[PDB]
């Protein structure tokens, strides 16, 4: 059905910033929730930040609350995760996701539908 | 007949939907309609 | 077979003001007869017409007192069911539960001075368009007004007109924005003879074409 | 046909002017009541939303065809997808009235809620443009259909019933940059 | 017992254009009267007939200027509601929201030169079947055309016929495929006397049998 | 009567489905029907 | 309250051949007129009657050739819409999509020899009950048959009867079980004069009371 | 009227269930009914 | 949708008392259940005490039954967890929660909807 195209990964060192992007392949008229999951080396996947398509309702993790910022482009049908002031612990594999089926805030970080192959972000010190 | 908006009759009889009043007068309607208006004394328009 | 139906989506849930009924569980119940029970009202505006209640001026009094001064402005209040003077009225207590209104609002002026004390009063309706109301009857004589003195008949009723742009008005003033959307009502003391502490009681009731429109439930509960 | 142009009278020439034949037409689809009667999205919802029709997208079907009129009148239907109960207060209500269940409150069923609302504005007609103010770019605050409230609202749809439009205004199309015409992809079967 | 039913599958879900209604929640509401309110339109094609709007030629001008040259081709544009010349029209702004159309399209030509300046113009409808339009009135005289000079009456209306194979036409040109499915319209300058910078304003409105067919919603939102 | 396609009457009264208009004229229909057609001057067909 | 119903079980699911309709989503659509469009058929058996198509004999030819031999049996095929000779027919192409049939099946014999070439043919219907068909016209003269020679009229139609035990027959032969449930049809060459390579073309169409009964969809897809 | 088996009228109007044909002839029915039968020439039964 | 504002955390020593408060951002007419979850250092979150909005039906944990007390203010739309006679084991991160969807007593401590960022309570000895 829907495939996700990720962009903007790479390598930085501590203190810099990165910008991740993700655009879905089809532009159906749904209320999907673009989110970001990260999987640290030798650990399991976990939620980072999500955003709703209709409004700019953003969820966040306790780890990254003041640093990270997520936004959406209504025109280009995109979503961007602006990572700021990276820590050496932010090294992981970052995945996007879709979650088309239900769009309520209380469940905005539990069950996504389409993932799309992850990007690699490896910050140094 | 207040706040009911269906045109079709009820499925249940009147004996079961609500109770039945027995016998053996709106005061304030008549008290307002019998109010004084006009003027008092003469008028010079 | 049997009749096929489409269980539509969006339909079915409970709305607290919906116009349909419930299904009974207790049949054949007869009430005790209440034929010709006294004091029934089927409309709130009937009671609001027939029964006027008092206004609340400074110090929380239902009346304004003549003043031994150069000032001839007894009282002044906004044309608003949310005014400070109407806070203790039945018209206002009803109007708090509705969104909009339109029509006439009657004011009653009862003189309670002695026989040997005379006076002449004036009330003017000051529609919106000025920043501050007038404080002289000579200057408020250019609005809609009425004059009356004291005598055998001790009551006087003046009817505030509904004049505005829209067909309805809000029964609640929005925010700290000033200059009430409707006008003011200004009571004046044209003159008085030997009326030093005599008072004039004011009350308000609904007019002939008064109306409240959209029921709400606005109080903190 | 030749006529006086500066007089601004309407002139409708036919193909009969050179032997043709005017054919029978059916204009059921450009009827005002017909075209405005479809659900269209409102993409900025809040926990508390004031129903203002000028919040539809300006380039949608109903959004643009509504911007192409000065005044309008309509009832309304809304399709809300919410959590918890949904309270509706009419035009003119305090904002604190939205926390009480004496007002129309819908206890949420499974998919969503579909209601029908009347027209409660104090004016005879509503407007899309206003030249001036209303207190003592921005329309008067009384240009709405009420407000809704839930713990969070996911989507809102609106539908205009018995719609009436007055005094038409410009309605634009996408502009052609350098082409001879605006070319785009049109649906066609595979293979 | 009670009536048995079959809750059918596939039926029930919400379609955003379905022909059924919702159930009410707020009864007994009366509107302010709007009897005889001015300027009502119940059909878009009524406004599109009565009110013509301008075309957009080179440099974004609603008019074509006479040329001091050997070239007698003023302007040329495809018969398409998606043409570059019709991009700023009301007919095109309406037609963008429909799939198909059929019927007449009227063009209006208003001459705005001085009194001491004469001219003679020509417009031809060039149906599809040639690769390139003609650029000489002598060669475009074999199509459907009309000629007219300048005088007391400064307006001229020419009606483009709907001639094609199918009963309806798309209101949108598919892809970079060339040679517009319908023809072209070519305006010529037969001759002119002492008309060096005088212009001719062009506008378009819908015909007597014009029609738009299938509502869509095609813009990026 | 635009975009409603059921033949059966409504289940709810007219007083509850939508609001009620009170009283106390299509301009562009008449403005288009009163348009000029034909010709001007003489004709030599 | 409201009408109570019983949502029955077993009812509701989608059947791909059910006789009920769906609910619409797009109103007020008019089609282009197709009045008096040529070549309409409302029944497949009308086309199957009016238009006969060829049989397929050895080497895949629509015809049988006279033989310079002692053998007088031109061709023989089972009375079956699944026969090897009818594999390329329209009657068979239709009958593959039905379970059962009944009625008449017409055969047409067109002689395409020169004028100086004569012949006499015979066709017999051999109902089931023998293990092997007859190979001599003298022995097949005891069935239902017909004879005809060549002349001015070059066509001959013979009508195969529907004779069986059951009122209907399967349009498909079950398994490698032999001895077709219906009979055979045997074409004979009684005699011929100077007809060495002349042929006789055979084709088949449906009869006056032919009928196909129960629609199926049997092909591998 | 092919493959519809309900006796009750439709809930939706004809304008919404399917499109509407406009105007401005079964060939093979007539081509089969006009077929030749009988015999040719004389008969000796 | 709904955000929760917590107040009253801090530091005490054994034997004293603390008062936690939580007010939701919107005042919708629902029957929500305000509860309190605590997460001890190096252990997982756990239920402490909940209260219903309609009545004063209070749930409690076996750990804190006679000590803690929960109440609600109908006027100010608040809820208060009066912690008494604290033990050194009461050191944890205290979270509030909402649970709007269902309000039955039997399930009053299993599935909450909106949490709101936790407060820090560190009692000393």
């Amino acid at each position: 059905q829907v495939q996700l195209q990720e962009s903007g990964g790479g390598l930085v060192q501590a203190g810099d910033s990165l910008r991740l992007s993700c655009v879905p392949s089809v532009r159906t008229s749904d209320n999907y929730i673009m989110g970001w999951f990260r999987q640290p080396p030798g650990k399991e996947r976990e939620f980072v930040a999500a955003i709703r398509r209709s409004d700019g309702t953003t969820k966040y993790a306790a780890s990254v609350k003041g640093r990270f910022a997520i936004s959406r482009d209504v025109a280009k049908n995109a979503a961007y995760l602006q990572m700021n002031s990276l820590k050496a612990e932010d090294t992981a594999v970052y995945y996007c996701a879709a979650k088309y089926q239900s769009t309520f805030y209380s469940t905005m970080d539990v069950q996504y539908d389409y993932w799309g192959q992850g990007t690699q972000v490896t910050v140094s010190s | 007949s207040g706040n009911t908006g269906s045109i079709i009759n009820n499925y249940y009889m009147q004996q079961y939907q609500n109770s039945m009043d027995t016998q053996l007068n709106d005061w304030f309607s008549k008290l307002a309609s019998s109010a004084f208006s006009g003027l008092f004394g003469a008028l010079l328009a | 077979g049997i009749v096929p139906v489409a269980c539509s989506d969006g339909y079915g849930g409970l709305v607290t003001t919906d116009p349909k009924t419930a299904d009974p569980v207790y049949g054949k119940v007869y009430n005790p007869p209440r034929t010709n029970y006294p004091g029934r009202f089927t409309n709130l505006l009937d009671v609001a017409e027939a029964c006027p209640t008092f206004l609340c001026f400074d110090d929380g009094k239902p009346y304004v007192v003549t003043r031994e001064d150069e000032q001839r402005l007894l009282a002044k209040f906004d044309v608003s069911l949310a005014a400070k003077h109407m806070s203790n009225t039945y018209l206002s207590g009803i109007a708090q539960y509705y969104a909009q209104y339109s029509g006439t609002i009657n004011l009653h002026f009862m003189f309670t001075g002695s026989t040997d004390s005379k006076a002449r009063y004036m009330v003017a309706y000051v529609p919106p368009g000025v920043e501050t109301p007038p404080d002289t009857p000579e200057r408020a004589a250019h609005c809609i007004h009425a004059e009356w003195d004291t005598g055998l008949n001790s009551k006087f009723t003046f009817s505030i007109p509904y004049v505005s742009a829209a067909d309805y008005a809000y029964t609640a003033s929005d925010v700290a924005e000033t200059t009430n959307v409707q006008g003011w009502v200004c009571i004046y003391q044209i003159t008085h003879g030997k009326a030093q502490n005599d008072t004039l009681v004011v009350s308000v009731s609904a007019g002939k074409d008064f109306e409240l429109r959209l029921p709400i439930d606005p109080r903190t509960q | 046909t030749t006529s006086a142009g500066e007089s601004a009278d309407p002139v409708t020439t036919t193909v009969e002017n050179y032997g043709g034949e005017t054919q029978v037409q059916r204009r059921h689809h450009t009827d005002v009541g017909f075209i405005m009667d479809r659900f269209v999205k409102i993409n900025n919802t809040n926990p508390t939303h004031v129903i203002d029709l000028m919040q539809t997208h300006q380039h949608g079907l109903v959004g643009a065809l509504l911007r192409a009129a000065t005044y309008y009148f309509s009832d309304l239907e809304i399709v809300v997808r919410h959590e918890g109960n949904l309270t509706w207060v009419p035009n003119g209500a305090p904002e604190a009235a939205l926390s009480n269940a004496g007002n129309p409150t819908a206890y949420n069923k499974a998919p969503f809620t579909r209601l029908a609302l009347p027209y409660t504005a104090p004016h005879r007609v509503l407007a899309t443009v206003y030249n001036g103010t209303s207190k003592y770019t921005q329309l008067p605050a009384s240009f709405n259909f009420g407000a809704i409230r839930a713990t969070d609202i996911s989507e809102l749809l609106v539908r205009m019933k018995r719609a009436e439009l007055y005094c038409p205004r410009p309605l634009l199309a996408v502009e052609v940059t350098a082409q001879d015409r605006h070319k785009q992809k049109i649906i066609a079967p595979a293979k």
